[PDB]
C-alpha cells in the first residue's frame, strides 16, 4: 500500500480501514483522481520558482 | 555550507537569513509561511536585535529581489539546553507578511508518520546556508546548497563525542569535505519528494566543519511538528 510506491500518492499517504488514502500540504487541493495535490497558488510551498 | 553548491535563482526559495544591527547574517532560517520563520533556538543568543531577510542570494549588493522583515514575535522551545543544544529549535512570527515570489516561497511542513517512513528514509536531504565556506574562513557572501546523506542513526552516536538524542538527527559525509557550518545555524534542511520540498531539519550544531569521522548535527523537525503547530496559531 503506502509501502509501494507511496500508494501512488503525490504527497502524504494513509491507510484508513486499509487501501491507500492521498493527502496534501497547505495551499494544494487533492486532485479528482485523489492522487494528485493540485497547487492552489503561483507559489505553493516545496517548489523552487521559476517565476 | 563547506563544499557545496551555489543555489542558482530560483532554486533555495524557502531559505531566511537572520540579520543583526550591523545588518549582517548570522543564522539562516526557513520559510513556512507568509507570517511564519523556523530557526534554531540557539541563534536568539547570537544576536540582541536581528531582522529577516528573504529573496537574498548574494550579501554583497542588493539586486531588488530580497525583502527586509521585523520580528513581532519569538517562541522558543523552553526546553532548549544552551548545555547541549537538545530542543533547538524557535519560530518567529513575523511583524508584516512575507511576499512571495521568485526566490522567496515556503518550505512545505510535512505529517510526522509519513516523514519519518517516507522522508527521513530518502536517502539524502538539502541544506542550505550563507555559513563558512570552510572551518576558519568567513561566512559565505552568496547562498549554497548542499546535498547531505542521511546518517544511520547509531553509525552517528559511535562518531560523535557528544550525545545525540532523539531531537536530533545527522546527515553528511565520514571523510569528504562537505557540510554545514558556522552560519548555516538555523538554516533549511529539506528533503525532496517528487520534485515537492518538505522541512525535515534545522541546522543545529556539529564538531567543527566537514571534519573526517564527524558528521553534521540537525534537530529532527519531525519530532516538533505538533509543536510547530500549536506555535504557528499563537
Ligand atoms: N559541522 C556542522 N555541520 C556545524 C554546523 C553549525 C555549527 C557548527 C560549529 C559549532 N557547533 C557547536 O558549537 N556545537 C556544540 C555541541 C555541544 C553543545 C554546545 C557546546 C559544544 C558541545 C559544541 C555547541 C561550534 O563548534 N562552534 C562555534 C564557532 C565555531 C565555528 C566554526 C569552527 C569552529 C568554531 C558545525
Ligand atoms: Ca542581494
Ligand atoms: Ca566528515
Amino acid at each position: 500500500l503506502c509501502s509501494l510506491d507511496n500508494g501512488d500518492c503525490d504527497q502524504f499517504c494513509h491507510e484508513e480501514q486499509n487501501s491507500v488514502v492521498c493527502s496534501c500540504a497547505r495551499g494544494y487541493t487533492l486532485a479528482d483522481n485523489g492522487k494528485a495535490c493540485i497547487p492552489t497558488g503561483p507559489y505553493p510551498c516545496g517548489k523552487q520558482t521559476l517565476e | 555550507i563547506v563544499g557545496g553548491q551555489e543555489c542558482k535563482d530560483g532554486e533555495c526559495p524557502w531559505q531566511a537569513l537572520l540579520i543583526n544591527e550591523e545588518n549582517e547574517g548570522f543564522c539562516g532560517g526557513t520559510i513556512l509561511s507568509e507570517f511564519y520563520i523556523l530557526t534554531a533556538a540557539h541563534c536568539l543568543y547570537q544576536a540582541k536585535r536581528f531582522k529577516v531577510r528573504v529573496g537574498d542570494r548574494n550579501t554583497e549588493q542588493e539586486e531588488g529581489g530580497e525583502a527586509v522583515h521585523e520580528v513581532e514575535v519569538v517562541i522558543k522551545h523552553n526546553r532548549f539546553t544552551k548545555e547541549t543544544y537538545d530542543f533547538d529549535i524557535a519560530v518567529l512570527r513575523l511583524k508584516t507578511p512575507i511576499t512571495f515570489r521568485m526566490n522567496v516561497a515556503p518550505a512545505c511542513l510535512p505529517e510526522r508518520d509519513w516523514a519519518e517512513s517516507t522522508l527521513m528514509t530518502q536517502k539524502t536531504g538539502i541544506v542550505s546556508g550563507f555559513g563558512r565556506t570552510h572551518e576558519k574562513g568567513r561566512q559565505s557572501t552568496r547562498l549554497k546548497m548542499l546535498e547531505v546523506p542521511y546518517v544511520d542513526r547509531n553509525s552517528c552516536k559511535l562518531s560523535s563525542s557528544f550525545i545525540i538524542t532523539q531531537n536530533m538527527f545527522c546527515a553528511g559525509y565520514d571523510t569528504k569535505q562537505e557540510d554545514a557550518c558556522q552560519g548555516d545555524s538555523g538554516g533549511p534542511h529539506v528533503t525532496r519528494f517528487k520534485d515537492t520540498y518538505f522541512v525535515t531539519g534545522i541546522v543545529s550544531w556539529g564538531e567543527g566543519c566537514a571534519r573526517k569521522g564527524k558528521y553534521g548535527i540537525y534537530t529532527k523537525v519531525t519530532a516538533f511538528l505538533k509543536w510547530i503547530d500549536r506555535s504557528m496559531k499563537t
